[PDB]
C-alpha cells in the first residue's frame, strides 16, 4: 500500500463543516459520501447532513441525539437518495423530514464494513476506497481541545466510541514510513478546531481511540 | 428503581424507547448559575460543563449538582412551580428519583418527587433546553426521556 495517502489533495473531500448545538454521525456519513460519489462521477458536491438528521429515524438513528454512520448509509439506499446541502441546509436542529427526490444529487446501495479492530484492514480501505466513516472515543480534554501534532491519549478507550469522523489520509512524521505514524481526520467541529479542523491520531499504536473498531463506508 | 453509586457523572439524553441511539447525542449542560440548563453535544465549546455529581438520600432520593473550580455557590437541577416544559434551572439543588429503565444498567428516568399529586412529572428536553415534562399516570409506559448517567 502507499506509505502516505491524502484524499483532500485529489479532490474527495468538503471543507470543513460545523455540527454546532446538535448531537450529529450526520457529518461523518455526508463526508464518506461526498467521497464515493466524487470517485464516482468527478463531482465534488457536498450533502445535507440535516436531511439525514430529519429523516433517518425509521432507520433508526435519532437525530441530534445521535445515531450511526451505518444507518444513515442504510437511509440512503432505502430512500433512493439524499439532498445537497444547498437545497436542504443545515440548522442543527431536529425537524421534520423534508427530502426532495427532485433535489437528491448522492445515492448508496448499502455500506460496506471494515473488519472489527483490524487498523491494516482499515488502511486498506483508505488506500483503496476513499475517506471512510469510524466511531472514534472523543471523550478527554487531550482531544477537546487538541490543536496539532500526533494525538495520542493514555486513557482513550478503543471499546467505548463516542464520536463519529472521517478518515480521510494516513501518514508518517519524520523520516521512517513506519515511524511515527498517523491517521489523517477530517472532524465537524470547525476550521478553528485542532489543525484547520483536522486532527492526526497516533497510527498502529493498538487501535488508538477505537479508530479501526467500527469502521464502514457507502457502496456507490 | 436502580442504585446508583454517589459521584460525578455525564448525563446523556435518551429515551425509553432508544435507550442507546448510537455515535454523538445531548448531555446536561450548565450554562451560569440560575439560568436554565441546557442539552448540548460533547464539543469543545461544551465539553467541560458536562460533569454531575449525584447524590442519594435516605428518602432514596437524588441530587445532581455541578461543581466546576470557582461555581460560586454549589448549584443543581432545580424546580419551584412546575408546569408543562417548564426550564430545569441550575438553582438550589432539588431531589428527584431516579428510576432505573428495564433492559438497561444506567439508564434512568429523572422524575419529581411528585406522585401523590396523580401526575408524572419528569426531565425532559424541548429544543435545547432540559424541561419538566408531563404524562398521565397509568399502568404501561411508553415513551418517555431518560438519562444514562455514565461514571467518570
Amino acid at each position: 500500500l502507499p506509505k502516505s495517502v491524502d484524499w483532500r489533495k485529489k479532490g474527495y473531500v468538503t471543507p470543513v463543516k460545523n455540527q454546532k448545538q446538535c448531537g450529529s454521525w450526520a457529518f461523518s456519513a455526508t463526508g464518506a459520501l461526498e467521497g464515493q460519489m466524487f470517485r464516482k462521477t468527478g463531482k465534488l458536491v457536498s450533502l445535507s447532513e440535516q436531511n439525514l438528521v430529519d429523516c433517518s429515524r425509521p432507520q433508526g438513528n435519532q437525530g441530534c441525539n445521535g445515531g450511526f454512520m451505518a444507518r444513515a448509509f442504510q437511509y440512503v439506499k432505502e430512500n433512493g437518495g439524499l439532498d445537497s446541502e444547498e437545497s436542504y441546509p443545515y440548522v442543527a436542529v431536529d425537524e421534520i423530514c423534508k427530502y426532495r427526490p427532485e433535489n437528491s444529487v448522492a445515492q448508496d446501495t448499502g455500506f460496506t464494513v471494515v473488519a472489527p479492530g483490524k487498523e491494516k484492514a482499515l488502511m486498506k480501505a483508505v488506500a483503496t476506497v476513499g475517506p471512510i466513516s469510524v466511531a472514534m472515543d472523543a471523550g478527554h480534554s487531550s482531544f477537546q481541545f487538541y490543536k496539532s501534532g500526533i494525538y495520542f491519549e493514555p486513557d482513550c478507550s478503543s471499546k467505548n466510541l463516542d464520536h463519529g469522523v472521517l478518515v480521510v489520509g494516513y501518514g508518517f512524521e519524520g523520516a521512517n514510513s513506519d515511524n511515527s505514524k498517523y491517521w489523517l481526520v477530517k472532524n465537524s467541529w470547525g476550521p478553528e478546531w485542532g489543525s484547520n479542523g483536522y486532527v492526526k491520531i497516533a497510527k498502529d499504536k493498538n487501535n488508538h481511540c477505537g479508530i479501526a473498531t467500527a469502521a464502514s463506508y457507502p457502496n456507490v | 428503581m436502580a442504585s446508583l453509586e454517589d459521584g460525578t457523572y455525564r448525563l446523556r439524553a435518551v429515551t425509553t424507547s432508544n435507550p442507546d441511539p448510537g455515535v454523538g447525542g445531548e448531555y446536561a449542560t450548565v450554562e451560569g448559575a440560575r439560568q436554565p440548563v441546557k442539552a448540548e453535544p460533547s464539543t469543545p465549546p461544551f465539553f467541560e460543563r458536562q460533569i454531575w455529581q449525584v447524590t442519594r438520600n435516605s428518602d432514596g432520593q437524588s441530587t445532581i449538582k455541578y461543581q466546576g473550580l470557582n461555581a460560586p455557590f454549589e448549584y443543581g437541577f432545580s424546580y419551584d412551580q412546575m408546569e408543562q416544559n417548564a426550564p430545569v434551572m441550575a438553582g438550589d439543588p432539588k431531589e428527584y428519583i431516579l428510576q432505573l429503565v428495564p433492559s438497561t444498567t444506567d439508564v434512568y428516568i429523572i422524575r419529581a418527587p411528585i406522585q401523590r399529586v396523580g401526575v408524572d412529572v419528569e426531565v425532559g428536553v424541548q429544543g435545547n433546553n432540559l424541561v419538566y415534562k408531563f404524562f398521565p399516570v397509568d399502568g404501561s409506559g411508553g415513551d418517555r426521556p431518560a438519562w444514562r448517567f455514565t461514571r467518570e
